[PDB]
RNA sequence: GCGCGACCCCAGGUCAGGCGGGACUACCGCUGAGUUUAAGCAUAUAAAUAAGCGGAGGAGAAGAAACUUACAAGGAUUCCCCUAGUAACGGCGAGCGAACCGGGAGCAGCCCAGCUUGAGAAUCGGGCGGCUGUGCCGUCCGAAUUGUAGUCUGGAGAGGCG
RNA sequence: CGCCCCACGAGGCGCCGUCAACGAGUCGGGUUGUUUGGGAAUGCAGCCCAAAUCGGGCGGUAGACUCCGUCCAAGGCUAAA
RNA sequence: UCCCGUGAACCAUCGAGUCUUUGAACGCAAGUUGCGCCCGAGGCCAUCCGGCCGAGGGCACGCCUGCCUGGGCGUCACGC
């Protein structure tokens, strides 16, 4: 909706930031296991359910 | 000493004088809420012998409860099961009404602790009990050694947990020999004990 | 604390003596030891038992006398030695007996 | 600036240093968005220095007010001792030591005497 | 609250009060009650401010004199238990019962006890007015055990 | 009585007179000017706004409102705002457009802070 | 045209204070099934259990005989072994099933109400003040005589003599 | 280890014989329901009846009489295993 | 300068502090950053020596002890 409540706007703000590739310098960091962001979300595939 | 006089006069509960005063008190009680603060015991002797004192922090609250048995709350009297659990109308609650009154006053009165409760008046539909409550944050109770034992944390909601006079009566703790050996420490404790399969190491 | 020689119940074990719970009031009185003081100095008291036999009473009275014979009691204070106390010279060798000190 | 010297200041000087540090924090966030390289780390230092100077403000203030109300007056809730709710609702040792008159007599008389055997 | 307390007196009028309770509402007359209360006012107990001085001025007699010079004061006795003990030991010369004690069972048995231990008893009107005699809020019973030699006839 | 209805009489109550304040410390102003104006946004869009509309574009605290935004832009920068508009960006931060009175020049203010 | 006292009940953002919710191993109270077994099934069994609803603590509960026994009797509570798969209970079918005695672990017994200062509430709380500060003390109010403190608890006790 | 010294109050012990006070819609009984190993009814609970003071509860088969063994409920606190 | 010292550290540890919106959640509600009421440090001008803008902070429910203001011929004594 274009008329979204502030709660939903605030909580859709965070799921914006939650969707970015890992910083490249995470991969070179010692004793690391992070291979990619295994929690990405695409808007056509996974609906946030709210 | 007057308490012997008044106690015997309350022993004679079918006399004309007690019938009069008890009917008029029953009407007055029936015209008030179920749980009502009352300033002083109507039965000073009975209150005293159970540990009431004319001291700050001991309050008296009159509690009303309905009479009759506990009729099973199922949606139309339909109890899905074998015929031997299928009754409704002649089941009896396994806590006495004295305890029910204590467990009403205890819930509504959070900040106070239930000491005892005693019968005051009765009619066809309602029993009236007077519950003695104790205020354990009150300094005059903190400084009385005979009642400090009630300020320790292990005596929370005695009424809700089955520890008062009515509590022990309906728990069947009034008795020690046979006829009462299963109820020590509790019926569930003895059931657990008798059901534990003891497998010793060198069995 | 000290425990009395008593008989068991029950035809199966009537003849077999065992340690009881405490000395009766009659026994404490006749051995000359006050009611409220007996539990103080290591002597149990069982106000619920009844003495039905001289055979039992003198049997336990000999135990009370033996215990008082080989009992030592420290003073409640350091220098003040009141009645019922014991002298320092034999207080100084006192030990902790271990196990059953009066077998039945 | 260091804390050993930062406690040893006056109230006005300490808040004035707070103000200057906060303005510096403002200008470092100014240059965060435009420039970079070498001043981008001073923001960490200025932030921690804000933390130091506010901690000094608050610690010194609450110490002073502990002194002021610690004439054993009524103490406020933010100053009373929080340990746990059970601890606050226990009885003080005098309250626990309350024992009845008959028992006080029974402990004056008839104490637990000290004994051994084989005497 | 008002409604039930008015219906209270209405119901106590309607119902048949038994003789034991109906002995109340038959109180000592106005003139006789006032005349008796004159004397009960003469023989009031000791105040608190008036009780501090009696113990504070014996200081010289206890610290220095080492003697007790005080005598027996004569006051009215009160309290249900104390007065019942006195009446059963027959050291009561007169008993004053408040008509309006709630619960009434505290004073129902008094008249028979008084009568059959042969003690003069009256049921005056006003437990608060009795309480004033002894400075408590409610008294519910009083008694005279002794009077000064200058007031025997009028007692 | 005249009316046959009984109403609760007008009693007298006291205002609170605590014997000890339930809070001792004075609460510090956590929405001070520096938390309420985090930093001027310097994207090309706000850059063009600076000259075309004489407005400075800030990122401001999410609990700020137009009243505090003007009051704060007055204490900092020694300026005043003729008007202020606020929106909440999708990223979460609130963005505020502060339009100056024409006595004050946005280029001069933005050069005295350093944006261009 | 009243001023009084008591009772009972109001409203107070009055002063000072205690309540509510969370965790589930263990613990206390209520409520409370059936699948299953009986080669069917309906009492019984599953089970005085699972689920439901509440309440606490470091343990909880019980506890100082209105006990068991029939003995030469013992002697609070709790737990282990034995009693005992026994007495008993059961469409006497399936099954179910404790206790006393005894041996051990540990053992501690206590306090109220009532007749009992009546030359005299000796008791307790609160405000304020002091100090030595988990309290003590002074003063002023209040609670309380419809009984606070003290003595007493059946093993006793109260009195009187030593 | 040191200073502080324990009473006319309380207790214990011995005797006396006078008092000797002890918990009520509670026990207890009928009937119903549940539960138990508890069987003419093991506890509990509802309703009705409802006390006793030379008495009351037990002694595992209901009943009345005689005797005997035993305990004192209807208030409260209490570690240890 | 953080290096033979008021002293580094994604160090350890814990007593001095901070602890956003909520939630038993407590001003009223809540698909609402919704709608209130009271105190008030501080400043303005003086329509007075009052009012405006406030930093902050309160305002829930039953309950106890006490205190205040009250109600009812419920019981009364004294009075016009
Ligand atoms: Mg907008
Ligand atoms: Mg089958
Ligand atoms: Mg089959
Ligand atoms: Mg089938
Ligand atoms: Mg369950
Ligand atoms: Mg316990
Ligand atoms: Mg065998
Ligand atoms: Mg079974
Ligand atoms: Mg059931
Ligand atoms: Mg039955
Ligand atoms: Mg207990």
């Amino acid at each position: 909706p274009s008329h979204k409540t502030f709660r939903i706007k605030q909580k859709l703000a965070k799921k914006q930031r939650q969707n970015r590739p890992i910083p490249y310098w995470i991969r070179m960091r010692t004793d690391n296991t992070i291979r990619y962001n295994a929690k990405r979300r695409h808007w056509r595939r996974t609906k946030l359910g709210f | 000493g007057a308490y012997k006089f008044v106690s015997e006069l309350w022993r004679r509960k079918q006399s004309d004088v007690m019938r009069f005063v008890q009917r008029v008190r029953c009407w007055e009680y029936r015209q008030q809420p179920a749980i009502v603060r009352i300033t002083r015991p109507t039965r000073p002797d009975r209150a005293r012998r159970l540990g009431f004192k004319a001291k700050q922090g001991y309050v008296v609250y009159r509690i009303r409860v309905r009479r009759g048995g506990r009729k099973r709350p199922v949606p139309k009297g339909i109890v899905y099961g074998k015929p031997k659990h299928q009754g409704i109308t002649q089941l009896k609650f396994q806590r006495n009404k004295r305890s029910v009154a204590e467990e009403r006053a205890g819930r509504r009165l959070g900040g106070l602790r239930v000491l005892n409760s005693y019968w005051v008046n009765e009619d066809s539909t309602y029993k009236y009990f007077e519950v003695i409550l104790v205020d354990v944050a009150h300094s005059a109770v903190r400084n009385d050694p005979r009642i400090n034992w009630l300020c320790k944390p292990v005596h929370k909601h005695r009424e809700l947990r089955g520890l008062t006079s009515a509590g022990k009566k309906f728990r069947g703790l009034r008795g020690k020999g046979h006829r009462h050996h299963k109820n020590r420490p509790s019926r569930r404790a003895t059931w657990k004990r008798n059901q534990t399969v003891s497998l010793r190491r060198y069995r | 604390p000290l425990r009395p020689i008593v008989q068991c119940q029950t035809r199966k074990y009537n003849m077999k003596a065992r340690a009881g719970r405490g000395f009766t009031l009659e026994e404490l009185k006749s051995a000359g030891i006050p009611k409220k003081l007996a539990p103080t100095i290591g002597i149990s008291v069982d106000h619920r038992r009844k003495n039905r036999s001289l055979e039992g009473m003198q049997s336990n009275i000999q135990r009370l006398k033996t215990y008082k014979a080989k009992l030592v009691i420290f003073p409640r204070r350091a220098r003040k030695v009141k009645a019922g106390d014991s002298t320092p010279e034999e207080l100084a060798n006192a030990t902790q007996v271990q196990g059953d000190y009066m077998p039945i | 600036v260091k804390a050993g010297e930062l406690w040893n200041k006056s109230k006005d000087d300490l808040t004035k240093q707070l103000a200057e540090l906060k303005t510096e924090l403002g200008q470092l966030r100014i240059q965060k968005v435009a420039s970079s390289g070498s001043k981008l780390n001073r923001i960490h230092d200025i932030r921690k220095s804000i933390a130091r100077v506010l901690t000094v403000i608050n610690a010194k203030q609450r110490a002073q007010l502990r002194l002021f109300y610690k004439n054993k007056k009524y103490a406020p809730l933010d100053l009373r001792a929080k340990q746990t709710r059970a601890i606050r609702r226990r009885l003080s040792p005098d309250e626990k030591s309350r024992v009845l008159e008959k028992t006080k007599k029974r402990t004056v008389h008839f104490p637990q005497r000290k004994f051994a055997i084989k005497a | 609250v008002v409604r039930i307390q008015r219906q209270r007196r209405i119901l106590k009028q309607r119902l048949k009060v038994p003789p034991a309770l109906h002995q109340f509402t038959r109180t000592l007359d106005k003139n006789l009650a006032t005349n008796l209360f004159k004397m009960l006012l003469k023989y009031r107990p000791e105040d608190k401010a008036a009780k501090k001085e009696r113990l504070l001025k014996r200081a010289q007699a206890e610290a220095e004199g080492k003697t007790v010079e005080a005598k027996k004061p004569i006051v009215v006795k009160y309290g249900l238990n104390h007065v019942t003990y006195l009446i059963e030991q027959s050291k009561a010369q007169l008993v004053v019962i408040a008509h309006d004690v709630d619960p009434i069972e505290l004073v129902v048995w008094l008249p028979a006890l008084c009568r059959k231990m042969e003690v003069p008893y009256c049921i005056v009107k006003g437990k608060s007015r009795l309480g004033s005699i002894v400075h408590k809020k409610t008294a519910s019973v009083l008694c005279l055990t002794t009077v000064k030699n200058e007031d025997k006839l009028e007692f | 009585r005249t009316s046959v209805t009984f109403h609760r009489p007008k009693t007298l109550s006291k205002a609170r007179d605590p014997k000890y304040p339930r809070i001792s410390t004075p609460g510090r102003n956590k929405l001070d000017q520096y938390q309420i104006l985090k930093y001027p946004l310097t994207t090309e869009s706000a850059m063009k706004k600076i000259e075309d509309n004489n407005t400075l574009v800030f990122i401001v605290d999410l609990k700020a409102d137009k009243k505090k935004i003007k009051a704060a832009v007055k204490k900092m920068y020694d300026i005043q705002a003729k008007k202020v508009n606020t929106l909440i960006r999708p990223d979460g931060k609130k963005k505020a457009y502060v339009k100056l009175t024409p006595d004050y020049d946005a280029l001069d203010v933005a050069n005295k802070i350093g944006i261009i």
